[PDB]
C-alpha cells in the first residue's frame, strides 16, 4: 500500500525542507506538505501491480520457427536465449542481474501449403518438442537416433489440444542469470566478448511425430517465456536505442528524446 | 494440506491453494510479496542527511 | 492425475451462469469507492417511485405533453365516465412506458399492488367529486357509474390535500400474472366517473385537467427476466 | 389459437356468408400479425397493417374483413354463386393457426 | 400554532420565506457535507468561503406563457458569471459544491397550472442532427431561460439541441423523469419549490468549466389557464443557492 | 423477501391514508388495507431475481466483427465500447453511475469462403485475442512485432474448444464508469461532448495464428460482456428513442407512447 | 397536525373521502350492531355476508336547481335492485341492517344553499 | 421397503376378512393369510424404483426439428411443450396437478445435404439455443438483433463437444402445472378449451452461429426434458386411445381392451 | 490446476442419470406450493385402488 | 460441507454429495424417497371400517 | 478454506463455494445479496409525512 | 471418477494466468542464491531515484 | 473524434473558404496520422509527414493546411468556382472518423 499525505499548517521557519545538495546523491525525500499546504488525505492505492513479480509474470513471445512436414525443413533447431525477441528482452535487461524460474508454453499452427496433389485427406497431426541440455547429442535428420528421447525432457503434443506447458527450474552455473556481461570469455582477452559467452541454456528441437497426409504442411511452432519466482538485483536504465543484434549490444546512435518545437513548447 | 490466503480485493475475501507438483519450481507465481525498500537506491548516502536540516553546513 | 469423467453440458457456454475465471490483468489495484447519492440496488425501488402515466393516449396527443393531462370539465350530467384503461402494467399501452411498465417489461412474471395516485391540476376554487372505480376480471368494462360503484371504488374529494391515491388490490387466482396479455390473467378494469359536478364559480376556468401517477405497493414482485420488446436495433451504431 | 379451426359453413346464393377466424394470441406470441386467406389461391392477405385485394378475379370486390389485430379476421363474402374449402391462416412467429371452412352454395 | 406550509430558509446573507410551501425534498436522502479524507483525492488544502459563495443567487425571471413548453438551467454554468461562486470558479481547477435550488412561481386562486421542478444529474443531451454534438451556448445557458420548444427541432447540418418537450432532449419519457429528486408547483396549493441537491458525481471533485453535474428543468405538465380579467403575466423566477463549496488547484483565472 | 399485507376491517376515522399531496414528492406509502378491508395474506415472493446483479449478470453480445485469413482484412480492431449493441447498452442505462467488473467471453466462428482453389483440407484453425490497453502500441499488419505480445493480456484459443473466457476487474481512472457525461474533454467547451470523452477502456485485436489452409476461410468474433459485482448509483428513466449511434446520446422524436383508441378503449 | 373537516370512511372494498364534512352523526347514540341474542326471535342460522352487503352504494345524482323542492329515497327499496344486498333481499325473508347514509353535493366558494339531511323512521306518508 | 406377510393357522370364526361391500369405495386391505394359511416371509423387496420421481426422472426426447445453414429454414422456432411427443406426455398425464424441475438437453447433429458444390470443406458448425421468455421479442431472420442475446438465456454449443445441458426451475404462475385444464380462458366460455390455454412456457430458438462451409449443411436439434424434484397430485387412469392432436385431448373412440376367444379361453 | 485423466464413459449423454446441471435462470423465486388434495408419493399406491377388470372381452 | 448418505444397495455403503450451484434447482434427482399413504386414494371412507368386522352392519 | 451458504430454494439446503483464483476479480457473481431500502428515492421529503397524518396541515 | 463439466475459458491459453505446470527435469538442485547489493523489489523504487530531464529537447 | 462532423458551409465565389476539420484524438489512438480529403475523387493526403497535392484537376494549388498532427486539419480552399460536399477522414487503427462538408457556391 502506498504511503499518504499529512496536513500541513502555514509555517515559517529556518529549518528548509526544499533547499538541498542534489550533489550528494541523495534524491530528496520531500512529500507535498513541505513546499505549500496540504489537508490529510488518505491514500488507498497499492503499488501492488508494481511489483517485480508482476511486471515481468506476463507470457511474452520470444521466437517463432516454422518446420515443414516434407522437404528440406523437417525439423527446427532454435538455440535457447530471451535475446531473440525485443519487448522481453527489454524487461528482463532493466535488471543487471536476475534469478527466475520458467514457466514455456509452445503455440503451434499447422497449414496446408499449396500443391497439386490431389485427395489431400491428412490425419491429425503429432508435434515432439525436444529440450536438448548443453553437451547433449543433437539431431541431424528428423529421424535420427535422438529424437527416439533417452533422457532429455521432450514433450508429445497431438494438434488441436491445449498448447503444451512445461515449467523449468533456474537454470544457471551462477548464482544469476547475468543479463549483462562486461567481460572476455577467453583469459586472454580475445574471442567473443558479451552475454552470449556466459548464457548457454541449450538447444530445442521441434518435429512432426508423423508426415500427417499426402499434401506438405507447415507448422509454425511460438515460444513463449514467462519469468516466475523473480529477483532482481541492480537496476539499470533502459534500452534506449532500437536493438540491432541478439548475440550482443550493439547499438545505433539515437537522440536522447524526442524533440519538441521551442523550450517553452507545450507539445 | 491446503494454504489459505486473502485474494486482491479493493479498498473501503479468500482463496485456497494446494501445491500439486512436489517439484517446487512448478508453483503458482508469488504475485503477493508487497514489501519495498528505497534506501537501497534512493538516499544511498553514508552520513543521513535529515530533510528539514540545511544539507552542507 | 485424479480420474473424472466429464458429465454432459461440460466445454459449453451459457448466458446465465455465475462462475469463475482467471483475470486477464493479475493484481489489479481498482479505484477505491466512494458515497455516491441514491445507491439502487434492487430495481422495485424504482418501480415504487411514482411516474406519470399517459392516461389521454389518444391520436396525435402521443407526440404533446397533453399525453399525460386527463380532461375534467363541468357538464351538465353525472356518471360521464373521465377515462379507463385495463390492468396490464406490461402489455397496455397506457402503462408501457411507465417507470413500473417499462422495467415490467424486462420480465414477465408481476404480482402485487398499484398506487394510481391522482393529481388534480385544476384551478384553486374549482371543487370535483370522483369516483376512482377499479373492477375485479370476469365481466365486462363498466359502462355507467352505477355499474362500478359495486367493484372496489374511492370517493375522492379535492380539498388542501390535491392527490388521492387508489390502492389497487392484488386481487387473482394466479399467484403471478404474466406481464403480456392472456385471457388466463386478466388483470381488471381501472376507471373513473364524476361522483357529482366540478363546479367553478365565475371568471374561473371550467376545464380542469388531472394527472394520474403509478407505482409500486410494497408487496410487488418480479420474476423470470427477459430482454424487453421496446428496444430496437438494425446494425451496430 | 384459432376458434373451431375445421368449420362447414352452408348457406344459399344471394347473401353474404359471414366466415369467422376469431384467434386468441399466446403470451408467448410477439410477432407481425399476417393474415392469409386461401381457397380451393390467395384471396386476401394482412401484413403491414394493409388489406390486400390481390387481384383474385373470382372474388375481386367481394371479399372484406368483417371487423384487425384485436382478434377478428373474419370475412363477409358477398354474392355467392365459391364453393371449396376457404383456408385463413393467421400467423405468429412461435405457432401459426390454420381454419379450414366449407363453402355450400 | 404550527403550520407545515410555511417555512424560511437562511444561508449566507440571504434568506427566503415562503408562506405556502411543500416539504423541502433533501436530494437522494444525503445532506450536502463537505469532502471527508476518507474520499479526497486532491492534496492542496482547500479554500471554503462558506459564507461568500453560499448564499442565495436570483437568476433571470422567465414568463409562463399558456404556450410555454418548458426551460432547463446547468446549474454551474448558471452561476458561472454571478459574484464569488464565479470568481473563484473562474479561478480554481478543480470544484465541489451542493446545491439548494428553490424555484417561485406565484398565482392568485382563480389561476390554474403545475410544473415539475426535477434536478437531473447528468442531463447529456442530443442534437437535432444525429452525427454531430450541440454547441456550447445552444446546450448551456449565463443566466438565460434555455427554453424547450414543443416542435421537434428541424434536423440539418447544424448543433442545434433537440428541445423537444416531451423527451426532455434526453430521448427518455418526460413523466418517467419523477425518479430525480423532484417537487411539482400546482398553483392551486404551493406557489413554490425547494430541492436540496448533494453534490452527486463519480468523482470527488470535477471542474465546473469542464462538466456541469446537475441541471434544473421546469416542465409545465398542466399549461397555466386563466379566465379574462386575471394577470396574463405569471413569472417563473429561480433563487439557487449553492453550499459547502470546497474548491482546490488555484491557477491563472480564465477558462 | 417481499413485504406482506396486514388485516383491516371497517373504518371511520379523522385520520385519511388516500387523501395526501403529490406534490411534496413523497410517493404515498399506501398499502391495500388502507383503502378497503383486506384479509392477513402471508406473501412467500421474493424480490430476488429483481436485484441489480441479477438484472444485469446475463452474459449480452455487444460487438460481432470478421477477419478473414487471407486479403485485405487479415486481423479486426474494435475499440472496447458497451455502447455499439443495444440490449446491454440501455439496460447499463438506467443507473447514472455504475461500477462493475467484466467477465468477457468470445465466440468464435469460421466459414469455407467460395472460391476455386481444389484440394482444400485445411488444418485446424488457431486464433488469438489481445487487448491492447489505451496508450499502448497497436498492431498495423496481421504479423508486425505487437502480435508477439509483450505485456498486453491475450488469450490463444485453437478452434473447437470451449469458448475463451477471461474476467476484467474495474477499469477506470475515476471511482465509477460514467453512463452519461454532461461535459466536454476541453476546458474551453469547444470539441466532442459525451459519453465518448471520459470512457476509454483499450482496443480489442483478433488474427488467426495460421493461415489454416489453401482456400479462403472467414473468422467471426463475437464479444460478450457480463457485468459481475455491480453496484449502481442514481437510476435514470430508460431510453425511449431508438439509439442512432454509439458515441452519443443523439436520437430522433418519438411519440410518449403507443396510442389507443380512444380515452375509454380498453385495448 | 390535526384536522376536524377531512374524515375518511372505509366499508367493504369502497371507501369515500371528505375533504370538507362535518362531524359524522352517530343516529341515536347507537352504532349498528348485530342482533344480540338476548332478543332473537328467529331460529334459523343468519347468514352474514359482511362484505358482500356492508359497502358503499351510490345512487343516482339529482340536480339541485334553485326551483328545487326536495328530494326522498326509501332506503330498503333504493337498494332493492343494487347487488348482492338486492339479491340477498330479494331471497330472505326476514331482514335486519344498519345503515351509513352519506350525501355529496360539492359547490365553488361563490354558490349558496344549505340542505337538511335527514333520515327519518316511519316515513309515513 | 414392502410390508411382509404374517402367519395364520386353520380358522373358524364369526369375523369374515373376504365378505366386505364394494359399494363403500373402500378397496378392502385383506392380506393373503385371511383367506387361506400362509407362512411367515420376511419380503426384502424395496418399492424403490415405483417411486414418482424415479417414474418420470427419465431424460425422453419431446421434439425434433431440422434447420439448414442455407436456405430457406435457416433457424428453428418451437413452442415449448410436453404434449408434443406422446410416451413423456402419457407419463406425465397420471397426474392431474403435477410440479417438477426441469434439465433440458440438446441432441445436436449435423449432416452434409446432397448438393454439387465442390472442394467442400466445412470447418467446425457452431450452434446457438436461444430461450425466449413468453412476452419476449422472438427473432423473425437468422441475423436479427434478438440473436445477439441481450437477457434471454441461451447456450452457444460447438459441434463435438458434450451436448449441451441447462436446467430450468419451476416456471408456472399457479402452484402447479395443471396437466388437465377444464376450462376456457375466456369469462363468455367462447374460444380455446384445454391445457393450451394456460400452459405457456414461451419459445425456442435454434440456429447456426457460423454457415460452416460452402456446401448446405442441415441440423437436426432434439429437445429432450426430464421432469426432477418432481411433486404430483390427484392421479388418474392413463390415457387408453392414441394421442391425435397436441394442444386438446381429442381422441378416436377405442375398444376398452383387445379382445379375446372367448370369457374362459387362456390367451 | 489439477492433473486429471478423464476415464472412459466422459462427455457422454445418459437418459438415466441424475448429476447436476447449471440453471438457465438464476434465483427465480418458485411459485409457493399449497395443499393439494390427494398427493402421490409412489405408483404402487395407485395400484392398490380398485379398478373394474373387463373380464367378458368377448368380439365386439 | 459435504452431505453423506446411503447408497442403493441390495438386501440381505455411503456416498458423498457436494451441491455446487447455489441456484438449488440445480440439485441432483431426489430419488430416495420411499415414503407412502395408500389412506388417501385406497380407504378413503370417512367412518373406519375394520376388515374383520361386518362392512355393513 | 470452503466457504459454505444456503442454496435459493422455494418457500414453503447448502452449497459449497471456494475462490480458486486469488486476483479476487473472479469470483463468481454475487447474487445473494437481497438488500433494499427504498427511502433513497420514495418518500426523499426532508420532513417526514405520516400517510395517516394529513400532509399538508 | 469424478463427474466434471468443463466451463467455458477451459483449454485456452491466457498471457496473463498464474497456475501450476509440471517441471520438464524434476529434482533439479538450483544454485543457491546469494547477497548482491542492491535487490529490487518494486518498480516504484527506481522511479522515485532522480533522472535528469532532458527539458532544452529542441531541434539537434 | 471530429468537431461537427455533419457541416454546410456556404460561401460567396472569390474568398478562400475555410474548411474545419478539428479533431481529438483518444488515449487508445497510438497509430500514424493519416489525413485524406475527399470531394463529390481525393483532394489532399497526408501520410509519413508529408502533404500530397494528388494532382486533382479542379483544385490544383488552391488547396492547402491551414496549420498537423497537433489536431488541426482545415483546408481554405482560395479562388472558388467545387461546390459538392468535401469528406475529411482523420485515421486512427482503433478509430477513424470522418467528417462532411457541403459546400454551397
Amino acid at each position: 500500500r502506498v504511503a499518504d499525505t499529512v496536513g500541513t499548517g502555514p509555517t515559517n521557519s529556518e529549518a528548509i525542507p526544499a533547499l538541498t545538495a542534489a550533489e550528494t546523491g541523495h534524491t530528496s525525500q520531500v512529500v507535498p506538505g513541505d513546499t505549500m499546504q496540504t489537508r490529510h488525505v488518505k491514500n488507498y492505492h497499492s503499488r501492488s501491480e508494481s511489483t517485480v513479480e508482476n511486471f515481468l509474470c506476463r507470457s511474452a513471445c520470444v521466437y517463432f520457427t516454422e518446420y515443414k512436414n516434407s522437404g528440406s525443413k523437417r525439423y527446427a533447431e532454435w538455440v535457447v536465449t530471451t535475446r531473440q525477441a525485443a519487448q522481453l528482452r527489454r524487461k528482463l535487461e532493466f535488471f543487471t542481474y536476475i534469478r527466475f524460474d520458467l514457466e514455456l508454453t509452445f503455440v503451434i499452427t499447422s497449414t496446408q501449403q499449396p500443391s497439386t496433389t490431389q485427395n489431400q485427406d491428412a490425419q491429425i497431426l503429432t508435434h515432439q518438442i525436444m529440450y536438448v541440455p548443453p553437451g547433449g547429442p543433437v539431431p541431424d535428420k528428423v529421424d535420427s537416433y535422438v529424437w527416439q528421447t533417452s533422457t532429455n525432457p521432450s514433450v508429445f503434443w497431438t494438434e488441436g489440444n491445449a498448447p503444451p506447458r512445461m515449467s523449468i527450474p533456474f537454470l544457471s552455473i551462477g548464482n544469476a542469470y547475468s543479463n549483462f556481461y562486461d567481460g572476455w570469455s577467453d583469459f586472454s582477452r580475445d574471442g567473443v566478448y558479451g552475454i552470449n559467452t556466459l548464457n548457454s541454456m541449450g538447444t530445442l528441437y521441434a518435429r512432426h511425430v508423423n508426415t500427417g497426409g499426402t499434401g506438405p504442411i507447415k507448422s509454425t511452432i511460438r515460444i513463449y517465456f514467462k519469468p516466475k519466482h523473480v529477483k532482481a538485483w541492480i537496476p539499470r536504465p533502459p534500452r534506449l536505442c532500437q536493438y540491432e543484434k541478439a548475440k550482443n549490444v550493439n547499438f545505433q546512435p539515437s537522440g536522447v528524446t524526442t524533440t519538441r518545437q521551442s523550450i517553452t513548447a507545450m507539445t | 494440506g491446503a494454504q489459505v490466503s486473502t485474494q486482491k480485493t479493493g479498498a473501503h475475501i479468500h482463496y485456497t491453494n494446494i501445491n500439486y507438483y512436489k517439484d517446487a519450481a512448478s508453483n503458482s507465481a508469488t504475485r503477493q510479496d508487497f514489501a519495498q525498500d528505497p534506501g537501497k537506491f534512493t538516499e544511498p548516502v553514508k552520513d543521513i542527511m535529515i530533510k528539514s536540516l540545511p544539507a552542507l553546513n | 492425475g485424479l480420474p473424472t469423467m466429464n458429465t454432459p453440458g461440460s466445454c459449453q457456454f451459457l448466458t446465465s451462469d455465475d462462475f469463475q475465471s482467471p483475470s486477464a490483468m493479475p493484481q489489479y489495484d481498482v479505484t477505491p469507492e466512494m458515497r455516491i447519492p441514491g445507491e439502487v440496488k434492487n430495481l422495485m425501488e424504482i418501480a415504487e417511485v411514482d411516474s406519470v402515466v399517459p392516461v389521454q393516449n389518444v391520436g396525435e396527443k402521443v407526440n404533446s405533453m397533453e399525453a399525460y393531462q386527463i380532461p375534467v370539465r363541468s357538464n351538465e350530467g353525472s356518471g360521464t365516465q373521465v377515462f379507463g384503461f385495463p390492468l396490464q402494467p406490461g402489455y397496455s399501452s397506457v402503462f408501457s412506458r411507465t417507470l413500473l411498465g417499462e422495467i415490467l417489461n424486462y420480465y414477465t412474471h408481476w404480482s402485487g399492488s398499484i398506487k394510481l395516485t391522482f393529481m388534480f391540476c385544476g384551478s384553486a376554487m374549482a371543487t370535483g367529486k370522483f369516483l376512482l372505480a377499479y373492477s375485479p376480471l370476469g365481466a365486462g368494462a363498466p359502462t355507467k357509474r352505477v355499474d362500478a360503484m359495486l367493484g372496489t371504488h374511492v370517493v375522492w374529494d379535492v380539498g388542501l390535500q390535491s392527490s388521492c391515491v387508489l390502492c389497487i388490490p392484488w386481487i387473482s387466482q394466479t399467484h403471478y400474472r404474466y406481464v403480456a396479455s392472456d385471457e388466463c390473467t386478466a388483470g381488471g378494469f381501472i376507471t373513473c366517473w364524476y361522483q357529482t359536478n366540478i363546479v367553478v364559480p365565475a371568471d374561473a376556468q371550467s376545464s380542469c385537467y388531472i394527472m394520474c401517477f403509478v407505482s409500486a405497493c410494497n408487496d410487488f414482485s418480479v420474476r423470470l427476466l427477459k430482454d424487453t420488446p421496446f428496444i430496437s436495433q438494425e446494425n451496430f451504431f | 389459437s384459432i376458434t373451431t379451426p375445421e368449420e362447414m359453413i352452408e348457406k344459399a346464393k344471394g347473401e353474404t356468408a359471414y366466415l369467422p377466424c376469431k384467434f386468441t394470441l399466446s403470451p408467448e406470441d410477439q410477432g407481425p400479425l399476417d393474415i392469409e386467406w386461401l381457397i380451393s389461391q390467395v384471396i386476401i392477405l394482412y401484413s403491414g397493417d394493409k388489406i390486400y385485394d390481390d387481384y383474385y378475379p373470382d372474388l375481386k370486390g367481394r371479399v372484406h374483413f368483417t371487423s384487425l389485430k384485436s382478434g377478428d379476421a373474419s370475412i363477409n363474402v358477398t354474392n355467392l354463386q365459391d364453393i371449396g374449402t376457404y383456408q385463413c391462416k393467421v400467423k405468429k412467429a412461435p405457432g401459426v393457426a390454420n381454419k379450414k371452412i366449407h363453402l355450400v352454395v | 400554532g404550527y403550520s407545515d406550509r410555511v417555512r424560511s430558509i437562511t444561508l449566507g446573507n440571504s434568506t427566503i420565506t415562503t408562506q405556502e410551501c411543500a416539504n423541502v425534498v433533501v436530494g437522494y436522502g444525503v445532506w450536502p457535507d463537505y469532502l471527508k479524507d476518507n474520499e479526497a483525492t486532491a492534496e492542496d488544502q482547500p479554500t471554503q468561503p462558506d459564507v461568500a459563495t453560499c448564499r442565495f443567487y436570483t437568476l433571470d425571471s422567465v414568463q409562463w406563457q399558456k404556450t410555454s413548453p418548458g426551460w432547463w438551467w446547468k446549474l454551474p454554468d448558471a452561476l458561472s458569471n454571478l459574484g464569488l461562486f464565479g470568481q473563484n470558479m473562474q479561478y480554481h481547477y478543480l470544484g465541489r459544491t451542493g446545491y439548494t435550488i428553490h424555484v417561485q412561481c406565484n398565482a392568485s386562486k382563480f389561476h390554474q397550472g403545475c410544473l415539475l421542478v426535477v434536478c437531473v444529474p447528468e442531463a447529456e443531451m442530443g442534437c437535432a442532427t444525429l452525427d454531430n454534438t450541440p454547441s456550447s451556448a445552444e446546450l448551456l445557458g449565463g443566466d438565460a431561460a434555455k427554453e424547450f420548444a414543443g416542435e421537434p427541432i428541424a434536423s440539418g447540418s447544424n448543433k442545434l439541441v433537440q428541445r423537444v418537450v416531451y423527451n426532455a432532449g434526453m430521448g427518455i419519457g418526460v413523466g418517467n423523469l419523477t425518479i430525480f429528486p423532484h417537487q411539482w408547483i400546482n398553483l392551486r396549493t404551493n406557489n413554490s419549490a425547494t430541492i436540496v441537491m448533494p453534490y452527486t458525481n463519480s468523482v470527488p471533485m470535477d471542474n465546473m468549466f469542464r462538466h456541469n453535474n446537475v441541471t434544473l428543468m421546469v416542465i409545465p405538465f398542466v399549461p397555466l389557464d386563466y379566465c379574462p380579467g386575471s394577470t396574463t403575466y405569471v413569472p417563473i423566477t429561480v433563487t439557487i443557492a449553492p453550499m459547502n463549496a470546497e474548491y482546490n488547484g488555484l491557477r491563472l483565472a480564465g477558462h
